[PDB]
């Protein structure tokens, strides 16, 4: 990473600093990594965070300099399509079924996140064009 | 029998 | 399914039947007759020899022979006629289909067992057979595992002590007195009264007199004093021609020779002393249990009063402090058959039979090692 | 391996036979499992067993226990427990068998609309119900003229009667009708009175096998019914263990004794008579035997036993009771006599119309006849008692056969029977803290029925393997014939018992010794209990059962002296008593041999027929509606052979899938390279990649056959793939939404 990249990332980081001490919480680290173009799993985020306990995850604060090695470690289409084709072969996906699996399997997300990402992508039948939805969410 | 008694 | 035949050859009566029925369905004398007079009428269907009840019916014209004398089979061709008559005529059963169980007195020659087995396998083709000791079967019949069996048929008398199912073979006593030689004694004393019974048919008449009118005195001397001094004891019997004959002290005096064999001129002691001398050969821990069971068997023990005479003089010989008990069921004439009928129907016994496989392999010699 | 983190296993527990646990750290080969419970546990893994793995939840609750991929005791108990408690379904297939759980509650499912809904439907089509067995038997009978049986097994109170009742209600409704079902239901009070007894575990245990034949005409209209009976427990009439009763009728009769009609019988209270007295327990809690008498007589009336015959029956039973009081004084070791002017025998002779002097003579003497010559001879006090008790048993068994024939006169109909469907109510395998000649006979009958079952199921598997054209060799027969030959061959336990009855001075001490000599180390199924010389163990299909020798010789003896029968046949006081006998080797047969013969008649009746099996289980002792007790039920699933049936199916190919439904389920595993438009060849290609061993499955014509593990293994790899895809996608979605919120943070 060059100085400019580190500066842009730090500026973004400081925008996410809600206390003014130049730091974010551990629980925001994943959000910042995702905000910077990475797509780490929650497990990967916790690993680079050092698998923090609830208390430090909710109240311990880290500056950009401590976040940075973690960002580096995290940083270092056809599979994505087949992964979506799992839930298909007419190029659609039920909105109900995608909602159910994302809110009920794996590292479950909230219904509001799923509604937000799914807004405008399902048709009148309640079908999602997953190639278009995938390109959209990868953009 | 064969010696002593008659049968 | 298949049920063993059970046959007891005896002397006098053959008695035979099927295992697990309760009394023999063939009983008849083991007697063979041959006609001795010149036959006159042409075209009569006249026959070479008669067996069993035929020879009793015609006995006026026949010489009657017994093929068994003192439990030894003396004449083999007549014995085959008696078995042939038993299986085909009396039981109406083909012998190939049934195990056969055969009965014998102890201490008699081995050739007798070898021949009985060679005949049952080779001529009759009996699939399996066994030869059993007569006295042992009277315990099966009387529900005991212990006792000194006293057995007397026609021919041989024997004692066999048994204790919890072990025989004591050194203590077996055998005596040739019983049953036929009482009849040959009765024929001899009746001549003293002026009656003469010589022929083999007249011997069958004297056998019937003996079976009806003889009894054993409790005290032999008191009754000879009484019968010399009275008519009170005297009974009369009607011969087959309607003559009537009158019999006095002879009737108790005949079976007393069981207890005093010197009358006929034997050396040996009476049945009471061979019973006691048989218990004295057993080891002292068991004598108490033999005195408490004495089992009488066979027809010569049927005389009225023979139990009470036995108990009286064995109680004279025995030590004073013991129960002597004589067991004499009213059925005892059949006890050896009833005991063999029980034995042949046990399930444990189905491995005991000599099978024809073994006779073919080992020859008739096998009987000695496999049977008792 | 299969034991991964977040696996689930069943672990044994004292208070419910198994409990669930989640495997908190994955296992590697050794001695440890870290387990988590719905908390925290460590469990010793010990010789060897791993704890039974747990089925994936898609399989749990399905209508057929053989649809489960892991087949084992806790999975079966769990599927029955969820279907019963949560669904309130009470019927569940296991293979061919229908398992039926007593709800102790009324249910709507028996309505005639449902009767119609089941008619004409094959077993695949509909959820299991007793009508689905009745309907199968009915159409099998239509297809092929072969008669059909329905066989209902379980501990009494498991609802075997109600199952038969609804089974015949089905026939009455589908055929239409002739008022059989009412008469058959009206017969149950008398058959329960003469044939049932209290037992240590159970009131109203049934001690006989009852076979109802429903006969059909050429139209398959119901003609009428015929009733047979088998395996009656004769020995109970004269002997009971502690806390057992005689057959109910004796106590109903005794309690009635105050009534005007029964005054002439001179009945006493039930602990006066020797045959009722022994058990210790005259009164059942919560039954009024005096009231039950009324239902008995009422059912006699409805079936048309005249009140003349009813007083005849109660005369004969009071006869048996008074007979049991006759008491012999031994005047010698080998002779006995009845004390003069004996009141029990005086009343017995008055009741039965016989000369006192002839019964008093013939009870104490026995008669033997050579063809020319007859001897009367005495018998000991033991033989006199054994012969009196054999007379009481012979009267009772003939009275029972007579009441059954007078029921049959009411049930028969004159139309010639074209064919029949027959329903067999029979007791299941039995084990108590003490086991005795009764339990030995019951467990031997159950060994015979279980053989006939195993061999029918094996036949049906060979047919299904031809139908799918799979080689037969893969299925092996499991044969309990060695255990049958232990009991009934020559030199078997029953054979040596019948020998020791006639053997002189036979006894329970010497019989056991003959067993140990013959069997003890020659047969694997017979074992001697370590600490005792009076008992023996037989390894039955269900379990090892330990039998005490101490009763069997008294219970096994029957011998009835002809002279004692001929006294009773001579009676002219009343007409029933000579009628019972009207009818020689059979008088010599022991109880064990009469039982073995009645069982061969039963096996001939069933082998003629094509069976269908129902098993009834009783989920709790206290009759609480829809409660289930795992420790109660595991006993009855063991006794009904459901668990061995399942073990025998768990070897082999228990799980079967249509190619269509398999492909539908597992498209997710297939790569789009290898999806052909022929599904069957795709499946054959894919499964050989997913499962290494061709042995672990077979390709049938229309169905794939799996061994037990494999379908759950496929469910595991499916779920783990679908989990990985879900996580990967949802991390992408969350990443986009945080990137959008960063775009807001610039904006
Ligand atoms: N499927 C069922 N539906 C409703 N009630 C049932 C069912 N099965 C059993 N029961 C009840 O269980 C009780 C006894 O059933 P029943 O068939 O009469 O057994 P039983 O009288 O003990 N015959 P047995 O089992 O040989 O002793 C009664 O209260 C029935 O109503
Ligand atoms: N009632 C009887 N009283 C006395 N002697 C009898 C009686 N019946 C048969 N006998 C005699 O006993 C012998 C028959 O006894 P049995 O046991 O039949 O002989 P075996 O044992 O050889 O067959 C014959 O001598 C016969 O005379
Ligand atoms: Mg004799
Ligand atoms: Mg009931
Ligand atoms: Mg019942």
């Amino acid at each position: 990473f060059n100085k400019d990249q580190l500066e842009e990332f730090k500026e973004a980081f400081e925008l996410f600093d809600r206390v003014g001490d130049g730091k974010i919480l551990y629980s925001q680290c994943g959000d910042v990594m995702r905000a910077l173009g990475q797509n780490p799993t929650n497990a990967e985020v916790l690993k680079v965070l050092g698998n923090p306990k609830s208390d430090e995850l909710k109240s311990r604060r880290v500056d950009f300099e401590t976040f940075l090695p973690m960002l580096q470690a995290v940083a270092k289409y056809e599979d994505y399509l087949e992964g979506f084709r799992v839930f298909d072969g007419n190029g659609k996906v039920m909105g109900a079924e995608l909602r159910h699996v994302l809110t009920t399997l794996g590292e479950k997300m909230t219904e509001e996140e799923v509604e937000t990402v799914l807004a405008g992508h399902e048709d009148s039948n309640g079908c999602i064009n997953y190639e278009a939805f995938l390109k959209h969410i990868l953009s | 029998w064969x010696a002593x008694c008659p049968a | 399914e298949t049920t063993a035949l059970v046959c007891d050859n005896g002397s006098g009566l053959v008695k035979a039947g099927f295992a697990g029925d309760d009394a023999p369905r063939a009983v008849f004398p083991s007697i063979v007759g041959r006609p001795r007079h010149q036959g006159v009428m042409v075209g009569m269907g006249q026959k070479d020899s008669y067996v069993g009840d035929e020879a009793q019916s015609k006995r006026g014209i026949l010489t009657l022979k017994y093929p068994i004398e003192h439990g030894i089979i003396t004449n083999w061709d007549d014995m085959e006629k008696i078995w042939h008559h038993t299986f085909y005529n009396e039981l109406r059963v083909a012998p190939e289909e049934h195990p056969t169980l055969l009965t014998e007195a102890p201490l008699n020659p081995k050739a007798n067992r070898e021949k009985m087995t060679q005949i049952m396998f080779e001529t009759f083709n009996v699939p399996a057979m066994y030869v059993a000791i007569q006295a042992v079967l009277s315990l099966y019949a009387s529900g005991r595992t212990t006792g000194i069996v006293l057995d007397s048929g026609d021919g041989v008398t024997h004692n066999v002590p048994i204790y919890e199912g072990y025989a004591l073979p050194h203590a077996i006593m055998r005596l040739d007195l019983a049953g036929r030689d009482l009849t040959d004694y009765l024929m001899k004393i009746l001549t003293e009264r002026g009656y003469s019974f010589v022929t083999t048919a007249e011997r069958e008449i004297v056998r019937d007199i003996k079976e009806k009118l003889c009894y054993v005195a409790l005290d032999f001397e008191n009754e000879m004093a009484t019968a010399a001094s009275s008519s009170s004891l005297e009974k009369s019997y009607e011969l087959p021609d309607g003559q009537v004959i009158t019999i006095g002290n002879e009737r108790f005096r005949c079976p007393e020779t069981l207890f005093q064999p010197s009358f006929i001129g034997m050396e040996s002691a009476g049945i009471h002393e061979t019973t006691y001398n048989s218990i004295m050969k057993c080891d002292i821990d068991i004598r108490k249990d033999l005195y408490a069971n004495n089992v009488m068997s066979g027809g010569t023990t049927m005389y009225p009063g023979i139990a009470d005479r036995m108990q009286k003089e064995i109680t004279a010989l025995a030590p004073s402090t013991m129960k002597i008990k004589i067991i004499a069921p009213p059925e005892r004439k059949y006890s050896v058959w009833i005991g063999g009928s029980i034995l042949a129907s046990l399930s444990t016994f189905q491995q005991m039979w000599i099978t024809k496989q073994e006779y073919d392999e080992a020859g008739p010699s096998i009987v000695h090692r496999k049977c008792f | 391996e299969l034991y991964t983190k977040y696996a689930r296993v069943w672990i044994p527990d004292p208070e419910e036979v198994w409990k669930s646990a989640e495997l908190l750290k994955d296992y590697k080969p050794d001695k440890v499992l870290q387990l988590r419970l719905e908390k925290d546990l460590e469990y010793c893994l010990d010789p060897k067993e791993l704890p039974p793995l747990r089925n994936p939840d898609i399989l749990v609750g399905e209508n057929d226990l053989t649809a489960l991929s892991y087949l084992h005791e806790p999975a079966v108990l769990h599927n029955l427990k969820v279907r019963f408690i949560d669904s309130k379904l009470i019927y569940t297939y296991c293979g061919i068998v229908l398992v039926a759980i007593n709800p102790y509650e009324q249910l709507p499912i028996y309505g005639e609309d449902i009767i119609n809904a089941y008619s004409g439907q094959n077993m695949g089509d509909m959820d299991p119900h007793i009508f689905a067995v009745a309907e199968e038997a009915y159409k099998q009978m239509a297809r092929d003229e072969r008669n059909q049986s329905i066989i209902v097994s379980g501990e009494s109170g498991a609802g075997k009667t109600v199952s038969a009742k609804y089974a015949m209600r089905y026939f009455a409704t589908v055929s239409g009708s002739a008022n059989v079902e009412e008469k058959v239901l009206a017969s149950n009070p008398i058959m329960e009175s003469i044939g049932n007894a209290k037992t240590t575990r159970n009131d109203n245990s049934s001690r006989f096998g009852k076979y109802i034949e429903i006969g059909f005409d050429k139209r398959y209209r119901i003609i009428g019914a015929n009733m047979r009976t088998y395996l009656l427990e004769k020995s109970r009439v004269v002997f009971q263990a502690e806390e057992e009763r005689n057959y109910h009728i004796f106590y109903q009769l005794c309690a009635s004794a105050a009534l005007p009609e029964f005054k002439t019988l001179r009945l006493g209270n039930a602990n006066y008579f020797h045959y009722t007295k022994q058990g210790g327990s005259p009164v059942i809690d919560g039954i009024d035997d005096a009231k039950e008498m009324v239902n008995t007589r009422q059912a006699c009336t409805l079936l048309g036993i005249s009140d003349s015959y009813q007083m005849g029956i109660f005369r004969i039973l009071a006869g048996i009771l008074h007979l049991g009081n006759v008491e012999f004084a031994s005047r010698d070791s080998d002779s006995c006599a009845i004390p003069p002017k004996h009141d029990p025998l005086t009343i017995f002779c008055d009741l039965m119309g016989v000369d006192y002097e002839e019964m008093a003579h013939w009870l104490c003497h026995r008669k033997l006849a050579t063809a020319t010559e007859t001897y009367i001879k005495p018998i000991s006090k033991l033989h006199a008692i054994n012969a009196r008790d054999a007379l009481a048993k012979h009267i009772y068994a003939n009275l029972f056969n007579w009441i059954v024939d007078h029921v049959n006169k009411a049930l028969h109909s004159t139309v010639k029977q074209h064919s029949f469907i027959g329903v067999l109510d029979i007791y299941g395998f039995e084990t108590f803290e003490i086991n005795s000649f009764e339990q030995f006979c019951i467990n031997y009958a159950n060994e015979k029925l279980q053989q006939q079952f195993n061999m029918h199921v094996f036949k049906l598997e060979q047919e299904e393997y031809m139908k799918e054209q799979i080689p037969w060799t893969l299925i092996d027969f499991y044969d309990n014939q060695p255990c049958i030959n232990l009991i009934e061959a020559k030199m078997g336990v029953l054979d040596l018992l019948d020998e020791e009855c006639k053997m002189p001075k036979g006894s329970d001490d010497t019989w056991a010794q003959k067993l140990y000599n013959t069997h003890l180390n020659k047969c694997a199924l017979f074992e001697k209990p370590r600490l005792s010389n009076k008992a023996f163990i037989i390894k039955h299909f269900a379990d090892k059962v330990e039998y005490q020798c101490e009763g069997f010789l008294e219970k096994n003896k029957d011998t009835v002296y002809e002279e004692q029968i001929k006294v009773l046949k001579s009676s002219k006081k009343f007409k029933l008593l000579p009628e019972l006998f009207q009818d020689s080797k059979e008088h010599k047969k022991t109880v064990g041999h009469q039982f073995r013969n009645s069982l061969h008649l039963l096996m001939e009746t069933l082998n003629a027929t094509t069976p269908h099996y129902v098993r009834c289980i009783k989920p709790n002792d206290f009759k609480f509606p829809f409660t289930f007790d795992e420790k109660r039920a595991v006993q009855q699933l063991r006794a009904c052979g459901v668990l061995e049936t399942i073990r025998i199916s768990a070897a082999g190919f228990p799980s079967r899938w249509t190619y269509q439904e398999f492909f539908s389920r597992y498209r997710v595993l297939m790569k789009q390279k290898d999806v052909l438009s022929d599904r069957k060849q795709t499946c054959k290609n894919v499964l050989e990649k997913l499962i290494l061993d061709k042995d672990k499955y077979q390709f049938g014509k229309t169905k794939i056959f799996f061994r037990a593990g494999q379908v759950a293994y496929l469910e595991k790899i499916r779920a783990d793939k679908l989990r990985a895809a879900c996580i990967r996608i949802q991390k992408t979605i969350r990443g986009w939404l945080m990137r959008k919120k960063y775009m807001r943070m610039r904006r």
